[PDB]
């Protein structure tokens, strides 16, 4: 067990190893806040993230074993994984506070696009890392469903991770898929590729694709583009009827081959939409395109999830795989 | 509405600037 030391940031307390140095906040994160740090064992700059009342709430220690379970099994390039999990608590009788850390990236594209604009060859590439990250973890039964700019980690060389995936307010509404906003129907795993769709033509434009005002508002704004729903469609859960849009007409002086793709990932009924694994081969990632490096993710049990157990028995699960953790390959 | 790209298409290793 490696000698800790504490200090307060933002007003809490962080009981961190030595080797974590020059501890700074930069925001937060999932149910918590998180610092970069230097790490002085590797060289790295790390981002260290402390969980807010792990084991308070019954929802707590479900969310806090949840997300170290999909953080421990996440494993892939453009998705977050965990370089280290600790504890200050030395058994489970102390065990209180959980710290997760992972790679420092330097902003989200959020931040990206509210200061730059983007190339074609940007929004190639960054689409293309999303759904290449999308098909490893679809490719676990997990699905994102928040998927939205603030949830995509970037670096100086254009590298970018999805994260706080699997874990699922403003801002948000604007990505969400129809289906879910308004509880049309079970949501399946396109429901992500239609933020991927959001997000793809905000990166492109600037601007936020459909910032609806209101539940009402979004859904206006929705169909104005997209148009009615066709046949099926109300066959699957009394305004204007809009047509829709052909997509070469709203986004001028496009790459007509980043159009066609956005038309196949902006389609309303779920059963249309195209799927990650299927949106990579297209040819606007031809560049990037690579069947053989966009790999699958192992299988991942969920089988808690329709668990219904006590607090500690949860924080016990969660102590376990703390005490697991294997670091990878240094 | 129409919305046209930051920079329209032309038809060689990318960088962000960071905050
Ligand atoms: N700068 C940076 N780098 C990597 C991740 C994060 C991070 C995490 C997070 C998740 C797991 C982990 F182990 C460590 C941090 N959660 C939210 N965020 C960012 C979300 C966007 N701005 C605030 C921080 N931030």
């Amino acid at each position: 067990r490696p000698t800790f030391y504490r200090q307060e940031l933002n007003k809490t307390i962080w009981e961190v190893p030595e080797r974590y140095q020059n501890l700074s906040p930069v925001g937060s994160g999932a149910y918590g806040s998180v610092c970069a740090a230097f790490d002085t064992k590797t060289g790295h700059r790390v981002a260290v993230k402390k969980l807010s009342r792990p084991f308070q709430s019954i929802i707590h220690a479900k969310r806090t074993y949840r997300e170290l379970r999909l953080l421990k099994h996440m494993k892939h390039e453009n998705v977050i994984g965990l370089l280290d999990v600790f504890t200050p608590a030395r058994s489970l009788e102390e065990f209180n506070d959980v710290y997760l850390v992972t790679h420092l990236m330097g902003a989200d594209l959020n931040n990206i696009v509210k200061c730059q604009k983007l190339t074609d060859d940007h929004v190639q590439f960054l689409i293309y890392q999303i759904l290449r990250g999308l098909k490893y973890i679809h490719s676990a039964d997990i699905i994102h469903r928040d998927l939205k700019p603030s949830n995509l980690a970037v670096n100086e060389d254009c590298e970018l991770k999805i994260l706080d995936f699997g874990l699922a307010y403003v801002a948000g509404r604007w990505y969400r898929a129809p289906e879910i906003m308004l509880n049309w129907m079970h949501y399946n795993q396109t429901v992500d590729i239609w933020s991927v769709g959001c997000i793809m033509a905000e990166l492109l434009t600037g601007r936020t694709l459909f910032p609806g005002t209101d539940h009402i508002d979004q859904l206006k704004l929705i169909l104005r583009l997209v148009g009615t729903p066709g046949a099926e469609l109300l066959k699957k859960i009394s305004l204007a009827q809009m047509p829709k849009m052909n997509f070469a007409n709203v986004f001028i002086g496009a790459n007509p081959l980043a159009v066609d793709l956005l038309e196949k990932m902006l389609v309303l009924d779920s059963d249309k939409r195209i799927t990650a694994a299927q949106a990579l081969a297209h040819a606007y990632f031809a560049q990037y395109h690579d069947p053989d490096d966009e790999p699958v993710a192992d299988p991942y049990d969920q089988s808690f999830e329709s668990r219904d157990l006590l607090i500690d028995e949860w924080k016990s699960l969660t102590y376990d795989e703390v005490i697991s953790f294997v670091p990878p390959p240094l | 509405r129409v919305y046209p790209v930051s920079v329209p298409y032309s038809s060689v290793t990318l960088s962000l600037v960071m905050p």
